[PDB]
This record gives C-alpha cells, structure tokens and sequence, in this order.
RNA sequence: CCGAUAGUGAACCAGUACCGUGAGGGAAAGGUGAAAAGCACCCCGGAAGGGGAGUGAAACAGUUCCUGAAACCGUGUGCCUACAAGUAGUUAGAGCCCGUUAAUGGGUGAUAGCGUGCCUUUUGUAGAAUGAACCGGCGAGUUACGAUUUGUUGCAAGGUUAA
RNA sequence: UACUCGGGAGUCAGACUGCGAGUGAUAAGAUCCGUAGUCGAAAGGGAAACAGCCCAGACCACCAGUUAAGGUCCCCAAAUA
RNA sequence: AGGUUCGUGGUAGGAGAGCGUUCUAAGGGCGGUGAAGUCAGACCGGAAGGACUGGUGGAGCGCUUAGAAGUGAGAAUGCCG
C-alpha cells in the first residue's frame, strides 16, 4: 500500500564536527556509527544512504578507562605461516589514533556493501585542525 | 526494394567451431576489404567462406542490380549440420568415438 | 430406460483403489506394506498357521 | 485396450519449466532442476509472507523512535503516554504523520506529554 | 483535510475523493458507506479522539465488489514425502471517498 | 486386440547384416505429392551447394521428402554487470524500457533482510553415507478358481440350478 | 469418554534431557531398567551457528493489536531507566 | 436448507471425495469459411486441472450419462535414441 521510501539524493546529508576529548572511545564510536547510518532522522530507510558526513577532531585524546592503555592489544595476520603482528591500543592512541578511531567504528558498522560505503563518510583528525573548511561543518554535542 | 541478398553453402565439411573463428573476422566490414581478409588469414575455413561471400556478391549483381563498390557484409553465422559417427580403435581391444562434424554456412551483402 | 441416461443403484458399485500412483494417494512409495520385511517382499508372508 | 502416454506428460512438465522462468542458467531449461527450483521459490514466499509484517512494523518503529527523540521523548515514553491517555493510533499511522504532517505527529506528542507527566 | 477511520479490522488514512480498497464490505454497486469510527481529523484543526472523536464520520460510495489476483500457497517437508497444494483469492470492496465531516 | 521403442525376432530382400572354431546368439531400418507435373533456362563454383525463373493448392512438400517437441548449437537486441564472498532464490525496493485474456499490468533489476538441493536409509543426513551428465520414449499389486466380510438387488422357510 | 462384536493395518534398531537404582572408576554423547518430557512424526521465537534444552502447537489472506522465553550502547526492534 | 458449539501440524497406516488418459454404447454436436498435434500469452477453478485468442499444420475430433482398463514417472550403478 502506501509507505514512504526515500530515493537516493532525496535527503539532505549535512557536515558535523565532533571533538573527541576525554569522552570513552566505545562510548563516541556509538554515538557516530548511529549518526552516520542516518538513525536519528525519520526518513530512515534501510537499503539507502540517508546519513550524514562525520569529522572528528583531537582523536589523540579519546579516553581509555582502566588499564586498556596497555594491554588491549589489536591484532592482524598477513595470511602467511606465523604471520601475527600485535600492538596495544597505547602507542597506537600516540602514533596513530585516525586508525584507533576508524577501526573502533568500522566495528559498529554493518557488515556489508552499503557498510562500506557508509565508512567512506568518516574523517578523522589526531590534531585540532581539519581540512574540510569548504564544506560549512557544523558543531555537534554528543546525548 | 530487395536492398539484400544471401548464399548459402550446406553441409561443407568443416567443424563448425572452426569456421566461427574466421567467419567472425568479416562481420560488418566492406565486401572489398573482407575479400583481402580473408584471403591473408592462413586457417583452413578461408577458401570457403571467400567462395561463399563471392557468390553472394554475383547473386547480388545478377538478380538484383546493386553495386559492387557499395556493399557491406550485414550477417555471416556458421549452423550445425549431420555428423558422421566414426571409431578409433584404443588400447586393450575397446574403441572410441569420433565425431566428423560439418556445417552450413550462411552470408548476406546488402548497400550501405 | 433411455441409453443415454443410465443410472445403477446407488451404492452397489465402488471405485477400485489403486496402490503405487504417488504420493499424494496415502498408498504412494511402499504401497501400504511398510518398510524392508519379510511380508514387505514379493510373494512374501509366511504359511496359514 | 492400450493406453500410451503422449500428450500428458510434457503438457505437465512445459508449466513448472514456464514458472521457473527468469532463474539462472539451466534452472529455466531443464524440468529436474526447475522443479526443485520452484518448490523452494513456493515454500520462501510461504515464509517470507509472515516475515513481511515483523519487517514492516520494526521499520514504523524506528521511524517513531527518530521522530519522537526530537520532542525530547523516548518511543518508550511516547507509547506509555499514547496508551494512557486513550490514543488508539497503530504505529503504521503515526509512522506517517512522522515522515510527513510533523506538526500533528508534534500535537500528539504534546497530548502524551500532557497525559504521562499529569 | 484527511482523516483516519478504522475499517476491516486495521486503520486507514483518507481524502475526498480518493480511491481506497478495504475488506468485504455489506453493500451493492452505487451504495453509499459511512464509517462512524474516526480516529484522527488534520488540517488547520488538529482534534483527536480518545479513541473516537465525535459524531463526526466519513461517507463513501461503492465501486466495485470482487477479488484480487490468485496466489498459490504450496508447503513441502523434504525427505517426508508430503506436499500440499492450495490456490486463494481475497474479496475485496473499492470506494470513492465523497465528504469528511 | 496393437498401431512402427507397440504388434511376431522380422510391416522394409530377417533368422539377413554382425559376433563365435563350433553348437549357438542375433539387430537397426515405415510416410514427397491427387498426379513426377522430380526444378527447361540464367548467374557464382572444379564440383557439392546456393540466388532467380518455372511446375504445384503448398518447394518453409526438392529423391529419411506428412507433422517437427526437448536437450544441444548460434545471430540481433531492451535492462543489468569490472571493491565484489553468491544451494543462486524469496520479501522490501529506486531507475530504465514496454503496453495486456485490463487488472490494485509486464521485462530487467542498483541496494537491504532472510535462506545449507531432490530421493533412499536412518535414533539422527546440507551431509565428507547412497543414486542420478542432460533431454525424450519404455518401465512395477494383475488375471483365473475357491474362502471370508461390507454394500446393492430379486425371492423368502425357502433360495438356486450345473453339465 | 469407556466396553463388546466385526473389516484393514503398521510397529517389535529408538535418541537425548530431569529424577531413582545396578555394571563401570559415584568416568563416557557408555550400558541396562523405573518414572516424566521433547524429538522420531513439530514448523515458529531464544540459546552466535544447534533433532532431544527454554517458550509455544502452522486451515488461508492483511503494510492491524496484546503478550511468553529472551532482551533495550552499535551491528539489531526496544531504557546510555 | 439454515443455525450453535468444538475443531482443522503430521511419518508408517486406515477411511472418503475427485481430476486426467485409451477404448465401447446411446443421445446430441463441429470440421477445408480449417480437426488432432505443436508454439506463445498478463484468463478460469480449492488441487489434480480447464478454456479463449493468434501463428504453424492440412484431416479428423469433442460434449453428456454409463461401462472396461496395457491408467498418470524424477530417481531402480534402470533399457533404447
Ligand atoms: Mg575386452
Ligand atoms: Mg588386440
Ligand atoms: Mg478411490
Ligand atoms: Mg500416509
Ligand atoms: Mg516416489
Ligand atoms: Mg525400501
Ligand atoms: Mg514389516
Ligand atoms: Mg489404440
Ligand atoms: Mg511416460
Ligand atoms: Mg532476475
Ligand atoms: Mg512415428
Ligand atoms: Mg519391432
Ligand atoms: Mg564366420
Ligand atoms: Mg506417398
Ligand atoms: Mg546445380
Ligand atoms: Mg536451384
Ligand atoms: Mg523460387
Ligand atoms: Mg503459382
Ligand atoms: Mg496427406
Ligand atoms: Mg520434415
Ligand atoms: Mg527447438
Ligand atoms: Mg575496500
Ligand atoms: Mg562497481
Ligand atoms: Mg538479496
Ligand atoms: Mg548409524
Ligand atoms: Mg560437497
Ligand atoms: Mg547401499
Ligand atoms: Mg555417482
Ligand atoms: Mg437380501
Ligand atoms: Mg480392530
Ligand atoms: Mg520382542
Ligand atoms: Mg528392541
Ligand atoms: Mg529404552
Ligand atoms: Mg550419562
Ligand atoms: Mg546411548
Ligand atoms: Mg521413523
Ligand atoms: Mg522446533
Ligand atoms: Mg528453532
Ligand atoms: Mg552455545
Ligand atoms: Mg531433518
Ligand atoms: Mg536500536
Ligand atoms: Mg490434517
Ligand atoms: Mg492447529
Ligand atoms: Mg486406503
Ligand atoms: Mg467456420
Ligand atoms: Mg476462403
Ligand atoms: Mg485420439
Ligand atoms: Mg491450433
Ligand atoms: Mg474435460
Ligand atoms: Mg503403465
Ligand atoms: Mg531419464
Ligand atoms: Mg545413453
């Protein structure tokens, strides 16, 4: 019968700007994951892209409670025998922290093409400044 | 009207999968420059394919009055025919088939 | 009576039942003999007593 | 008297081969596979057709939840309300006064307001 | 303005003049139906009912009494040997909504 | 009673061809048209084979020639497709292309949710248990005489004939 | 609902879980009995995936509503109660 | 014929109602102004199934009520092409 669907370009995708200073990593990659896969908004439709363009800024001070700073270990594996390389989520919040944030929320993400077509959507910054000046972002208070 | 004319050469003895790799060389190309295609390609299903477009050619001038200098290649496809069943005889006293395949083929010229 | 217009009593002919015709029948597969027997078998069953 | 079969069984056969029409490679062609093919597409849309509600009502909740955040309200508290004051608005239509006529999706939000603090 | 009435066991929005299909209805060809169930009135006057409104109600004219296309509805249990096989077809009634009230 | 996988093994030069030292085993293969009127003549080619012309009701009936299905092999085009982990579908669905046995129509489908073939045998099989390359035809509870039980019909302390 | 009479069967390889015992080592997805359930012959929801565990028994259609086990930060519907 | 109440998962298996194929008998039909067969469609019935229209084909075939069966195939390392 009669329920509205959203076409692709119908909604319009905003700028934000989130600073990520002294807020928990897991508790401002839910926040975001929500935000970018356009939750908040009632037009949501599921098979479409309805969310908005995320920019995170001072990724080097996203908070890390306990001792996780020095043994939540990341890990990967090249495919060949014994190839398993391993690093802590300290020094990786020192060296780098745009690859700390971006693979915390690609986690949240779903798992599939419009997943990753939804990642594409996030940039994030370990410094103050970023690069998007053109676009018009705006400033975002977390719930 | 009549703008075309074809010729047809059935059951030739020649696979059809080797005459469908020459008979696409000349498809939709000037009847003048397939000619000389077919003549420098040096596979076995050239003689007979340039038998064939040339008496399309001549059964276009004759019947119909068209030109020779206008003249393009609009279909060229190679069918299936009747196989000839055939054995040859493999170790320990069992034999196996062979299949001597022929083919039908077809072209048609017609004005630009 | 009129040929073309025949009608027996009602009640005194059945349709025959017919084992073996899919599945759909209830007498389809095993045709109402149950599975891998000695009374499953062709000329099975075994003496009166 | 004899009776050969002609006629029957490809007159059978050329139907479940017409319905699996559009399927990939021999699934279209040849009666074993389309068969199967067919009653599998049967017993999905058996399926599917009691899954298409559960789909639908998650999607109008959803859309609710959005909508009412931005009254500073939860889907929770906003039900509680509706269902106190005495609104017998199914979700499908509330979903649409959401996505369009916001203002009356707002006004029935304020009665829930009115009736879940009271 | 548009309303929302309850009709058929399930809720349905309006507009005059709007064409709408609902479940069987009790009434012949060029027959005039009102639904007396209004839930929700809009348009530059917002008034709900808890849960009906008001003696308001909404009249609409018969158009058509029929079924829709036939579905097939088949199940299976593999290895079982069972099938079964059964075709359907909904009745319907199509309106015309006239005025809202 | 059968109607060319049927009916004799054999509807056709069949106990033939073929197999075996021998006794012996043992096939496949029907249909132009009412009438050959079976394509004079012209063109390409060595020929085969085609394109015209002609006969014919029909040649898309041209010497396995009535009808001509499926597998299988091709030519053209409307929609989709080179960042994507797929028992191949089903439900939701934009865009593009059409226009029906006219009715809440047809084709293709970017994207999203769900989803481990069919049969057999098993306590239990998606099963790394078994069977099937695909398509077509053929292929399995029957008849005779007795027993017992239910239903129908005729007569009824009687009923009924066999040769 | 029982029972009696008559026509027709199939079945006699069972499985796991809770409780009570034996053999075993107070081992086994072991083996053998008593008792109740489910599977066999049962789809649907939860245990990630899952015959036997927890909830609950599919006549058909709906773009309607209330609940059970289990749950409400994101994947993923609902409390950053 | 109309109601009230209770029901309608299902393997082995029991009971019931039917669809379709070939032939026979009677009645009534259509067909060179085109039969059976074959191809394509978005039609009809609760299922097996049944029509209508158009192309090819070029001479036989339905319907109603009964009767008789060489009676319906996807599987057998099934037989033939
Ligand atoms: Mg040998
Ligand atoms: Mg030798
Ligand atoms: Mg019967
Ligand atoms: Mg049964
Ligand atoms: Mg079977
Ligand atoms: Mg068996
Ligand atoms: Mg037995
Ligand atoms: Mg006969
Ligand atoms: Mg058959
Ligand atoms: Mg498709
Ligand atoms: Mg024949
Ligand atoms: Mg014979
Ligand atoms: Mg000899
Ligand atoms: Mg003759
Ligand atoms: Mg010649
Ligand atoms: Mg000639
Ligand atoms: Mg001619
Ligand atoms: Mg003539
Ligand atoms: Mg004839
Ligand atoms: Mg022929
Ligand atoms: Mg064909
Ligand atoms: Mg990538
Ligand atoms: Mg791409
Ligand atoms: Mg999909
Ligand atoms: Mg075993
Ligand atoms: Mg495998
Ligand atoms: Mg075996
Ligand atoms: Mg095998
Ligand atoms: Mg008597
Ligand atoms: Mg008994
Ligand atoms: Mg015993
Ligand atoms: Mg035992
Ligand atoms: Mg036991
Ligand atoms: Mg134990
Ligand atoms: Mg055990
Ligand atoms: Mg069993
Ligand atoms: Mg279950
Ligand atoms: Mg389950
Ligand atoms: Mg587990
Ligand atoms: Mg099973
Ligand atoms: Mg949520
Ligand atoms: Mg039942
Ligand atoms: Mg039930
Ligand atoms: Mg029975
Ligand atoms: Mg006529
Ligand atoms: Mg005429
Ligand atoms: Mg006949
Ligand atoms: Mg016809
Ligand atoms: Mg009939
Ligand atoms: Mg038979
Ligand atoms: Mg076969
Ligand atoms: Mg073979």
């Amino acid at each position: 019968r009669t329920t509205y669907m959203a076409k692709p370009g119908e909604v319009e995708r905003k700028w934000y700007v989130i600073d990520a200073t002294g807020v928990s990593l897991g508790r401002l990659s839910s926040e975001v994951a929500s935000i970018l896969r356009g939750k908040n908004k009632p037009q949501f439709t599921p098979h479409i892209d309805t969310g908005d363009f995320v920019i995170i800024i001072n990724a080097g001070k996203i908070g890390l409670t306990g001792k996780k700073a020095t043994d939540k270990i990341y890990y990967r594996h090249s495919q060949y025998p014994g190839g398993l390389k391993s690093r802590t989520a300290g020094e990786m919040r020192t060296n780098n922290p745009e690859k700390l944030l971006e693979l915390s929320i690609k986690g949240m993400l779903p798992k599939n093409s419009l997943g990753r077509q939804l990642f594409k959507k996030l940039h994030v910054y370990g410094g103050s400044e970023h690069e998007h000046a053109a676009q018009k972002p705006e400033v975002y208070e977390l719930r | 009207e009549v703008t075309s004319a074809k010729a047809v050469a059935k059951t030739v003895r020649i696979a059809p999968r080797k005459a469908r790799i020459v008979i696409d060389l000349i498809r939709g190309k000037q009847v003048g420059e397939a000619i000389a295609i077919l003549k420098y390609t040096p596979r076995s299903a050239s003689p007979i394919i340039e038998k064939v477009l040339k008496s399309a050619i001549a059964n276009a001038e004759h019947n119909y009055d068209l030109d020779i200098n206008n003249l393009v290649v609009e279909e060229a496809f190679v069918d299936e025919g009747p196989t000839l069943k055939r054995f040859r005889p493999r170790a320990q006293g069992r034999a196996s088939a062979i299949n001597k395949r022929t083919s039908h083929i077809t072209v048609v010229v017609s004005e630009v | 009576m009129k040929l073309h217009e025949l009608k027996p009593s009602e009640g005194s002919r059945k349709e025959r039942n017919r084992v073996g015709r899919g599945t759909g029948s209830g007498n389809g597969k095993t045709s109402g003999r149950g599975h891998k027997g000695q009374k499953a078998r062709s000329g099975g069953g075994v003496r009166l007593g | 008297p004899r009776v050969k079969g002609g006629t029957v069984t490809r007159k059978r056969r050329k139907k479940i081969v017409k319905l699996a029409k559009g399927y990939y490679g021999s699934k279209h062609l040849l009666f074993k596979v389309a068969n199967q093919a067919v009653m599998k597409s049967y017993q999905y849309a058996y399926r599917d057709r009691r899954q298409k509600k559960r789909d639908f009502r998650r999607l109008w909740i959803a859309r609710i939840n959005a909508a009412a955040r931005m009254q500073d309200l939860s889907y929770s508290k906003l039900m509680h309300g509706l269902k106190l004051a005495g609104i017998d608005i199914n979700r499908k239509m509330l979903a649409d006064l959401a996505v369009n006529d916001i203002a009356s999706f707002n006004t029935l939000a304020d009665s829930a307001k009115k009736a879940l603090a009271k | 303005m548009y309303a929302i009435i309850e009709t058929g066991g399930k809720q349905i929005k309006v507009e005059a003049g709007q064409e709408i299909y609902v479940e069987k209805l009790a009434g012949e060809v060029g027959d005039v139906v009102t639904f007396d169930k209004v839930l929700f009135v809009g348009g530059d006057s917002a008034k709900v009912g808890v849960p009906f409104v008001d003696g308001a109600t909404v009249t609409a004219k018969v158009e058509k009494q029929g079924r829709a296309k036939k579905l097939t509805v088949y199940k299976y249990k593999p290895k079982k040997n069972y099938h079964k096989k059964q075709g359907h077809r909904q009745p319907y009634t199509k309106l015309t909504i006239d005025a809202i009230n």
